[PDB]
């Protein structure tokens, strides 16, 4: 069931997405990110890779609605 | 006076029309109309859900086509089941499925009709295939407001599908309305037939039809050395030495056993030799 | 602090969290690009003068 | 083209409308006649007849123009020290010739943004084109020209 | 024209909730209905579709009827709904054709230029992907006939579609996905051999009997002609592996090694990095 739920996580968002800029790490599970349009977004960060793909500064995808870290 | 807290039975038949028609109208929001059967006040099914003209200009309330449904009332005469209808439906694709501003202006005409009328709305972007996202709503009367306002008695069933809350605009617009069960009556004739048709189908065609080597390894062996140093060096990186890093830190996950499985691939599909043959 | 960077929730429009922002980095950047740190030990000759 | 008409996001075209563009763009001034003719000038009758030719000769003299192979002037310098009564002069001779004013300046051509009172002539030779004299007159053409 | 379908789990309920509709009030028969299907090219793709009343007689073996009242009217609803969604032909649940199919095809041929039938089945059982799918095409034969209408078979499969998961997918809940790469390839394996070869025993007894009774089917000749693309190799006594005897181990040659390779150091990573976190905790401890 937790292998089931790795699926899960892996699931979303799927497609679509749209592309942001990273602006910086505030914090543990949530980072903020620039939108394209250029409104910045803070948004929590997906539980799989916090660290080695960050970076201080990245253009990193996000999901349509929810902008999402991934 | 006494009001009972529904329960809605919907049919397979009937969840098929509700995301199917609602795929139609992709990604602009659709108008439908719920078909079932009025058992008592405590419990409500929906036995055919169909699918009515899409509106490019958006929903209104005369989307809605009397002479469609007296000419398919007739036609469901004679097809096996004629019945009654109770209640309406509209996809919102675009965003969280709530109840727009039509919406309610459609509410006190469709509750005069039928006494019900429940308020069901569907989204397809919620998720795939492991959620039943949908929606659904019943009005509570804004006359009753001098009454007692806090309907259901047998509460959790709405206090149950009062979580998550779903953010706020969404239980915003609990003033005016409350939501309704959905449970599924069984089915499972056809939903046993359905986990077949969609297994079976997805297990190789035949089970047979589907059952690179050494460099298929060789780009494997990358996989499996290459990136052994990069990952066998963080446990020289765990040596500080020692100790002014900041610990702890687990590199040990996930190539370990992603090569493990790696393994299983190439040995079990390697054993289609013995097996297939012989 | 005014100025300061903060989070912003989507339903409430409230902030979330405190973030640190960068005023004087700005300015500081702008100074240390006209010069070097240059100490007592990066100077000499001036003895007479310091 | 553009101008035509669609319905929200259905994005389906029901009819191609004119006319081209846009408010004051379209139409600078609209003028019906003015209150004096050009009898209103004394000792003016030499210079008058050059300026009342041009102007009157391509509309009712035209068919002889075709025979003898004449071709109508189109521009006109009127100068003089204020007040030489030029401005009355000039929309006086549209008021018995049935020709419509239209009223232009030469400095209301400059706005904040540019490309505006250039993109105005194109506009309003378009409507020379489209329209049949009538008239356009404007003033300051000396200062503009610099 | 059509070489394969894509048959919808939606659209095949259509069918199968239909049989809830007349089964209740029976009584001879089966399901008929009339096939909406989605044609962007040459493979057929059906989404929707709709139930029309339909009975055919026993005695009176050729008698069929459609209700095109519902058939024209109710095309125009859909077509309202849905422009791209048209009428391709028919279907039923058979379970197989009488010879009287031959008319219900003929009939609506006006509405569509080849009306293909699908067989459905409301109860599984068996031997496979279920239902069946067939085309109407004229080959006369070879013995002189005259002109002989068969169906010929049709490929069916199922296919998917966004945003109609949400509710099919979620019903079932009881299922393991998948996995892929370890338990998912061999137990086709083992059904490879099992479905592989019961068709092989149930044919070839069949293929038998041809001697014996039954024949025609002659067939012919398609019978031994596939048969003899299998036969590149038999495989017979013994395997006639010389030229891949030393080709059979040496296939798995790096998947021996690389197995052996990969356990080695993974077992370092495994090994080593749980005796270091271990004896951190559980000596400093106490
Ligand atoms: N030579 C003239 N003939 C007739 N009227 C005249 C003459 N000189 C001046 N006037 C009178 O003097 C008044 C002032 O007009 P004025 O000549 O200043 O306009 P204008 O200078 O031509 O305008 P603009 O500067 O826009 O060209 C007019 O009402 C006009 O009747
Ligand atoms: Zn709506």
């Amino acid at each position: 069931e937790f292998l089931h739920a790795q699926e899960e996580v892996k699931r979303i968002q799927s497609i679509p997405l749209v592309i942001g800029q990273f602006l910086e790490a505030v914090d543990q599970n949530t980072a903020i990110v620039g939108s394209t349009t250029g409104s910045n977004y803070y948004v929590r960060i997906l539980s799989t890779i916090d660290r080695e793909l960050l970076k201080p500064n990245a253009s990193v995808a996000l999901h349509k609605h929810s902008n999402a870290l991934v | 006076a006494v009001d009972t807290a529904e329960q809605v039975y919907i049919s397979s038949l009937a969840l098929l029309k509700m995301l199917k028609h609602g795929r139609a109208g992709v990604p602009m929001e659709v108008m439908g109309l719920m078909l079932g059967e009025f058992v008592d006040d405590y419990t409500v099914r929906v036995i055919d859900v169909f699918a009515m003209p899409q509106s490019g200009t958006g929903v209104s309330v005369e989307a809605v086509d009397p002479v469609f449904q007296a000419k398919m009332l007739d036609m469901l005469k004679q097809t096996g089941r004629p019945e009654m209808v109770v209640g309406w439906y509209h996809s919102h694709p675009g965003f969280g499925c709530w109840l727009s501003g039509v919406d309610i202006n459609t509410q006190q005409s469709f509750e005069a009709l039928s006494e019900r009328a429940v308020a069901v709305v569907v989204d397809p972007i919620q998720s795939v295939k492991g959620k039943v996202v949908i929606d659904a709503f019943r009005l509570i009367n804004a006359n009753m407001m001098v009454l007692g306002h806090e309907p259901r008695q047998t509460t959790s069933n709405l206090g149950h599908l009062n979580k998550p809350s779903i953010q706020a605009l969404i239980h915003g617009l609990n003033r005016h309305y409350y939501s309704i069960t959905i449970n599924y009556r069984k089915n499972e004739l056809e939903q046993k037939m359905l986990l077949n048709l969609h297994k079976k189908s997805w297990m190789e065609g035949l089970t047979l039809q589907d059952y690179v080597v050494k460099e298929m390894l060789e780009l494997a062996k990358n996989y499996n050395k290459a990136v052994e140093e990069e990952d066998k060096m963080t446990p020289e990186q765990l040596a500080i030495k020692n100790v002014g890093k900041q610990d702890p830190k687990r590199h040990l996950e996930e190539h370990v056993d992603v090569l493990m499985t790696s393994n299983i691939v190439q040995c079990l599909a390697a054993m289609l030799d013995t097996v297939v043959f012989k | 602090t005014p100025n300061c960077r903060v989070a912003l929730r989507n339903d409430s429009y409230t902030l979330h969290k405190i973030l640190p922002n960068k005023v004087d980095p700005l300015v500081s950047l702008m100074m240390v690009e006209k010069v070097p740190d240059s100490t007592y030990e990066m100077i000499g000759g001036l003895d007479k003068q310091i | 083209g553009d101008l035509v008409g669609v319905n929200k996001d259905s994005y389906l075209i029901l009819e191609t409308l004119p006319t081209e563009y846009d408010s004051r763009v379209k139409a600078m001034e609209v003028d019906e006649r003015p209150t004096e003719q050009y009898s209103d000038i004394g000792g003016l009758d030499k210079q008058i007849q050059e300026l009342v030719e041009a102007i009157v000769l391509p509309m009712n003299h035209k068919e002889k123009f075709e025979n003898l192979g004449i071709q109508p002037p189109k521009g006109v310098l009127m100068y003089g020290p204020p007040g030489t009564g030029k401005t009355l002069l000039a929309r006086a001779c549209a008021a018995q010739t049935k020709a419509t004013f239209l009223k232009l300046a030469g400095p209301q051509l400059v706005q904040m943004f540019i490309g505006d009172g250039a993109k105005l002539v194109r506009d309003a030779f378009a409507l020379a084109k489209e329209k049949a004299p009538s008239i356009i007159f404007i003033d300051e053409l000396d200062a503009i020209g610099t | 024209a059509v070489q394969k379908v894509v048959v919808h789990p939606l659209v095949l309920l259509s069918v199968v909730d239909h049989f809830n509709r007349i089964g209740k009030v029976g009584n001879q028969k089966r399901v008929v209905g009339v096939l909406l299907g989605s044609w962007q090219k040459k493979v057929l793709d059906v989404s929707n579709s709709f139930a029309v009343p339909f009975d055919e007689d026993d005695k009176d073996d050729s008698v069929w009827f459609l209700d095109h009242d519902y058939l024209e009217n109710m095309y125009g609803m859909f077509k309202k709904v849905n422009a791209r969604e048209r009428i391709v032909g028919w279907y039923h649940t058979g379970p197989k054709l009488h010879k009287n199919d031959i008319a219900i095809n003929e009939l609506m041929k006006r509405y569509c230029p080849n009306s293909v039938l699908v067989i459905i089945d409301v109860k599984p059982k068996d031997l496979g992907l279920p239902t069946e799918a067939y085309i109407s095409v004229e080959e006369v034969h070879d013995d002189g006939t005259p002109t002989s209408k068969t169906f010929e078979h049709v490929t069916s499969e199922i296919g998917a579609e966004e945003a109609e998961e949400v509710g099919v997918e979620h019903l079932l809940r009881d299922i393991k996905d998948t996995t892929v790469g370890t338990l998912s390839q061999r137990i086709t394996n083992q059904v490879h051999g099992l479905k592989g070869l019961n068709s092989k025993l149930l044919d070839i007894r069949s293929y038998l009997e041809k001697v014996a009774t039954g024949k025609l089917p002659i067939n012919h000749q398609i019978i031994y002609q596939l048969q003899d693309v299998f036969n590149l190799l038999p495989d017979v006594s013994l395997q006639e592996f010389v030229k891949a005897f030393y080709l059979k181990t040496n296939d798995q040659m790096v998947v021996v090694y690389l197995a052996s390779l990969i356990r080695s150091v993974v077992a370092l990573h495994n090994l080593i990095n749980n005796k270091i976190a271990n004896r951190d905790a559980e000596k400093k401890e106490g």
